């Protein structure tokens, strides 16, 4: 018998309330888990990006290829002979 | 306690208990009922048109920090920094002086890393520094008044920025750490919420599209000598702006003593009269409505009109009679006015508030200003003359822009937006498809004929629309839609009064509108149709 | 070894370069241009030479998309005189340049 | 070595089933519980720090638990007549382990005392086990007082033959709070236990004395800027408020209490379960005493006096330990090196508190039955 | 005298009491394990911070070797480039 049973009830599930569900859950601790994932794959994207911009800053810094590529595909110009197929 | 052989000290001892349970429960409930919380700043969000080209990112910038309890103790050393930091003695005194009880101020913003760093390591008065983020533009001055700029704190103060200011803004977190008296921080030991970075905002410019019309608008200026100019490019299908230009723009990042009129979005606070450009509106609707015959003749002489005080004078008089499509390419005033008297006007102004004239633009942008579309349960003569007639309704170049894309999507006005749209909206059907052909095919031809418009003729495309005039000191007014049997792009020129070239919009106000259009056209890669 | 299409690319991008030839081989096999060789730039630019003496450019990013749009272009339109050409350009958001 | 021991009749083992004192054994098992759970959630971080397992010093509470169970359910099997019989034997014993701890050669050594001995992976504080022992001696001679010559002066001094030189030693070493809780326990018995008052009063201002003149020369070995601890200690208890911030959402043990675990395990409790989760304990461990000394009531109401006078002693020991822990934790006194009976880390310390638990309703199973 | 007897529900109450306590130390460490996340997840966005003002600054970088006058002269004056005309643009479909 005794208020007891009644009390560890009432503590077992507010506890269990607190365990699967709301802040500091084992809910939040997936969603950190997956935010962590999403945030390093984020994160190994803009270290090739980055490292992409930098050559093409350095190759601007001397070459022509970068600027060709870029009067191609923004302005649409061309080289000589033309010949310009379009779609 | 009547078992004990002594229930009168196991009473005693047990009260004593009581007692001191009873003085601990006091301390504890009736007395008691360092670590400081430091906001994680949150990564702005990067603006960038529809292709990829960046417009707004956020590059990083070395700020100085300074603790004034510190400073209080190396007082002797405020000399020696002030003459780095570059200010008077005096004033740098008395700045500390004026925040002595604060905890955390600024000396600089916007001091470059490699000599910041410098700087707090060559005088070492308990100065800080950190790696702030700041907004670069690196389109600057062609994307100013579309992409607006940020105040010092990194908040939206005009144009996108503001606008979708919640949207780039990311939501900044929370940590907590071990700040002293003093208030150097001992340690780090947990972030109680994670600053939430700002989300990529993608635009309708085509960046492309925005610097040849930037280049053409500001040829248009110099050579025309004229105060100010707008240009605004609209994709008619998904309602969305294109380009968005103002002459008298200003740069973005470099905003050292900027005149107002400089940061004056052109395009959407100068409000005009839309004149003759309205007039295709005004027709299409006695069209739907009058029956009125797009080769009906009316009779326009004399060419002046007199009713009450007010008189309708056209520009040209020499023709005694013009249908419909000589009334547009001789810009006829006599004509419409009389066909908006055997009409009703009450479908004129339905069908103007249903293209957006004067009513409100779904940009939301902040420094907007809105036209005036005059409502009236009776329309009188001199009303309707005023109304159907551009001398008395007052747009913007973005609404004028808009319901034009909307009269070239054969009638389906797409809402306006500034963020890339990826799917076509439903829209509305203001305008019946077979009078926006009709309109659509009457607005090739008057560009197409011999009247007061053939500079508007874009060459490999047979662009069509219209060119009017303001009164209020004219302004040069000319929009247009150039694909002909499937329109792409609509657009609208405004360019205010030249000082050395005419008025008319067919003559200043045409050729800028070939001249753009043509490769706005050709990036579209868009067929030709001439 | 000097049959085999020599590699090109940056020293950590040599697996993607890699790929990226399976995947251009797999798409232009029909056309009947063999890859002779194929460089890339730490840019990500992307250059094509064939056996024939024709070579391709291709620009970063949307090459997946760019070599369809060439195969379409040169399929139906394109398919006939390519002894002329020696350079074709792909660094367009839709065009193809042909020289 | 078992012969000591009687599985049957047993309150666990009886003819009857299990007939143990339930009261008792409830709180003592909430508190128990609480401890655990309390030492998890403090010790998280302390433990991270020293090992890479953060469950370091909750797994070792765990197996002390398991262990402590163990030792109830040893003790409750033991008879008291064996105790009773065995006292000397245990003050011997406790005498010597007290010396080798004092002995550099085999104890450890902490910041500010030398109060344990290694023994590998688990640790022995044989201050408590002297706490016991010193109840049991005391119970002993408070019946042999009854039976022997009346008021001699001999017997006047005879606690102090034992209780003095274990005061004296235990102060050797820095350990005042356990001599505190170990006089308190011997002069409250003795006060309950039938002395004079006036004989008890010159016992008592007789062993302050002496306490306070043995309190000097006492360094931490021999031969065979702390205020902001307690500063944010305090805080915790008006952060907490009245409804806690829940278990592990403490804030005060993550910078200010490397003790959160062992000595301020109530602040930590008072934060995390609030104002009324410090007033369910204070009320749990005050039914707990209250409980335990009902006991050694009703083992006098049987005529069972040298059980009356043990939980007595016991029911003292547990009074002073955690009253001082509380008070000192809520910053009414300065005795910082204590730590609360059950909730509380330290691994003897709960083995020996489940050990007078076991003793206790041993107790009061032979108050009933024999 | 007598003899005590523990409740009827002994075994259950203990076994809910057990589920209490496992309860309340998987409270206890999935706390701390949030803590821990969501200090490794800050330094995550720390390293992804750091990174976007790198690229910030390459972009900065950028800007003045890349504009569209500077592009379009480069072009013209120096590779020569031309706009095609729209008749000379031969175009598919």
């Amino acid at each position: 018998p005794y208020w007891l049973f009644v009390v560890l009830i009432l503590a077992l599930a507010g506890l269990q309330y607190r365990l699967w569900v709301g802040d500091g859950s084992l809910a939040q601790v997936r969603d950190l888990q997956k935010q962590i994932a999403d945030q390093h794959g984020e994160n190994e994207r803009l270290l090739e990006r980055n490292r992409i911009l930098e050559a093409e800053v350095a190759e601007l810094k001397k070459g022509t290829e970068t600027v060709e590529e870029r009067a191609r595909h923004e302005l649409g110009m061309v080289k000589d002979g033309e010949t310009l197929y379009q779609l | 306690f009547q078992g004990a052989l002594y229930p009168w000290r196991f009473c005693v001892i047990v009260g004593l208990l009581l007692a001191m349970v009873g003085a601990i429960v006091w301390r504890i409930v009736d007395l008691h009922v360092s670590v400081r919380h430091i906001a994680i700043p949150a990564h702005r969000g990067l603006i960038t048109d529809r292709n990829g080209e960046p417009l707004a990112v956020s590059t990083p910038v070395t700020t100085l920090w300074a603790n004034p309890k510190e400073l209080m103790t190396a007082k002797e050393r405020w000399p020696q920094l002030a003459a780095a930091l570059g200010q008077d003695t005096k004033l740098f005194a008395d700045r500390i002086e004026q925040n002595a009880e604060r905890e955390f101020i600024y000396l600089v913003r916007g001091l470059t890393p490699e000599q910041g760093e410098g700087v707090i390591a060559l005088k070492v008065p308990g100065v800080y520094s950190i790696e702030e983020f700041r907004r670069f533009y690196p389109a600057g001055e062609v994307v100013a008044h579309a992409v607006g700029f940020t105040d010092v704190d990194d908040r939206g103060r005009e144009g996108i920025e503001l606008a979708f200011d919640e949207w780039l803004a990311g939501v900044p977190g929370k940590r907590q750490v071990l700040k002293d008296r003093r208030g150097r921080v001992i340690k780090d030991v947990q972030v109680t919420k994670n600053a939430k970075p700002g989300k990529t905002l993608a635009l309708s410019i085509d960046l492309r599209l925005q610097y040849l019309a930037h280049r053409e608008l500001r040829n248009a200026l110099l050579e025309n000598g004229a105060k100010a100019g707008s240009l605004v490019i609209m994709d008619v299908k998904t309602g969305e702006i294109l380009a968005m230009t103002n002459q008298p723009t200003y740069n973005p990042n470099n905003r050292r003593n900027l005149q107002p009129a400089a940061m004056r979005n052109r395009a959407m606070i100068d409000v005009f009269e839309p004149g003759s450009t309205v007039k295709p509106f005004s027709m299409s609707a006695a069209l739907a409505s009058g029956r009125w015959k797009p080769s009906d003749i009316v009779d326009v002489y004399p060419g002046t009109l007199q009713i009450g005080r007010y008189t309708i004078r056209d520009v040209s008089r020499n023709s005694r009679q013009l249908d419909l499509t000589g009334i547009l390419i001789k810009s006829s005033n006599v004509g419409i006015s009389k066909i908006a008297f055997d009409i009703g006007a009450e479908s004129i102004y339905s069908v103007m508030q249903q293209v957006g004239l004067g009513q409100d633009t779904g940009l939301g942008f902040p420094g907007e200003r809105v036209g005036n579309l005059p409502n009236h349960r009776k329309w009188p003569k001199a009303e309707t003359a005023t109304l159907a007639y551009g001398y008395g309704l007052s747009v913007t170049a973005i609404q004028l822009a808009h319901a034009y894309a909307a009269l070239a999507n054969d009638g389906k006005s797409v809402p306006l937006s500034m963020t890339r749209v990826d799917r076509v909206p439903d829209g509305v059907q203001v305008i019946s498809p077979e009078v926006a052909s009709t309109v659509q095919g009457m607005l090739q031809q008057v560009v197409e004929a011999q009247g007061g418009v053939f500079r508007a003729q874009v060459p490999g495309y047979h662009a069509a629309g219209k060119s009017g005039t303001a009164r209020k000191a004219y302004r040069s007014l000319f929009a247009g839609f150039a694909p002909a049997t499937d329109p792409r792009i609509a657009m609208v020129v405004v360019i205010d009064e030249p000082s050395k070239a005419g008025y008319f919009g067919g003559l200043v106000s045409a050729p800028v509108f070939s001249k753009v259009m043509a490769g706005a056209l050709r990036l579209m890669n868009v067929p030709p149709d001439n | 070894y000097e049959h085999l299409p020599r590699l090109h690319g940056p020293q950590r991008a040599q697996q993607q370069v890699m790929q990226q030839y399976q995947l251009l081989s797999q798409l232009l096999r029909p056309l009947g241009f063999s890859i002779a060789r194929l460089e890339m730039s730490d840019r990500g630019g992307w250059a094509l030479t064939t056996a024939q003496g024709v070579e391709i450019q291709i620009g970063r990013d949307h090459v997946v998309d760019k070599i369809r749009r060439f195969v379409s272009i040169y399929d139906k339109a394109l398919k006939d005189q390519i002894s002329n050409i020696a350079r074709i350009d792909l660094r367009y958001p839709n065009g193809l340049a042909v020289a | 070595m078992l012969s000591v021991l009687r599985p049957f009749p047993s309150p666990l083992l009886s003819r009857h089933g299990i007939d143990l004192d339930f009261p008792l054994l409830a709180g003592c098992l909430a508190l128990l519980g609480l401890g655990l759970v309390m030492v998890t959630s403090a010790s998280s971080e302390v433990a991270a720090a020293q090992s890479g397992n953060p469950l370091y010093f909750s797994v070792r509470h765990l197996i002390y638990l398991v262990i402590g169970l163990i030792s109830c359910g040893l003790t409750m099997m033991v008879p008291m007549a064996t105790w009773q019989r065995w006292g000397w034997k245990l003050l011997l014993v406790a005498f010597g382990l007290l010396v080798l701890v004092i002995t550099p050669g085999i104890g450890r050594e902490v910041n500010g005392s030398m109060r344990w001995i290694g023994f590998g992976l688990f640790n022995i504080q044989p201050s408590e086990i002297a706490k016991v022992c010193v109840v049991i001696f005391m119970a002993g001679y408070l019946i042999r007082r009854q039976q022997e010559v009346r008021e001699s002066w001999m017997g006047f001094f005879k606690p102090f033959v034992v209780l003095l030189p274990m005061a004296g030693l235990l102060l050797r070493e820095p350990d005042f709070g356990a001599t505190v809780v170990m006089m308190g326990a011997a002069a409250a018995m003795l006060f309950l236990g039938g002395v004079g008052l006036f004989r008890f009063g010159l016992m008592v201002l007789l062993a302050v004395g002496a306490v306070v003149l043995l309190i000097q020369t006492q360094p931490y070995r021999m031969a065979r800027g702390a205020g902001y601890q307690l500063s944010q200690a305090l805080i915790a208890f008006g952060r907490g408020g009245w409804l806690g911030m829940g278990l592990g959402n403490s804030i005060q043990k993550q910078f200010y209490l490397p003790e959160a675990h062992t000595d301020f395990v109530f602040a930590v409790l008072a934060e995390e379960l609030g104002i009324v989760g410090a007033l369910a304990t204070v009320a749990l461990f005050v039914f707990v005493s209250l409980r335990a000394l009902y006991i050694g009531i009703w083992a006098e109401q049987a005529k069972q006096f040298f059980s009356a006078y043990v939980a007595y002693g016991l029911a003292f020991l547990w009074i002073g330990q955690f009253l001082i822990n509380i008070g000192v934790n809520v910053g009414l006194l300065p005795t910082k090196g204590l730590t609360l009976p059950f909730l509380s880390y330290g691994g003897s310390s709960l083995v020996i508190c489940c050990a007078c638990l076991g003793m206790l309703l041993r107790i009061e199973w032979e108050r009933r039955t024999h | 005298l007598f003899v005590k007897r523990l409740p009827t529900g002994s075994f259950l109450m203990l076994l809910l009491y057990i589920g209490l306590l496992l309860s309340a130390i998987a409270v206890a460490y999935s706390t701390y394990w949030n803590r821990q996340l969501l200090n490794s997840l800050y330094s995550e966005l720390s390293v992804r911070d750091k990174a976007q003002a790198e690229w910030g600054r390459l972009i900065l970088e950028q800007s003045t070797w890349t504009a569209h006058s500077r592009i379009e002269s480069l072009a013209v004056e120096q590779l020569r480039m031309r706009v095609p005309d729209p008749a000379e643009v031969r175009m598919v479909a």
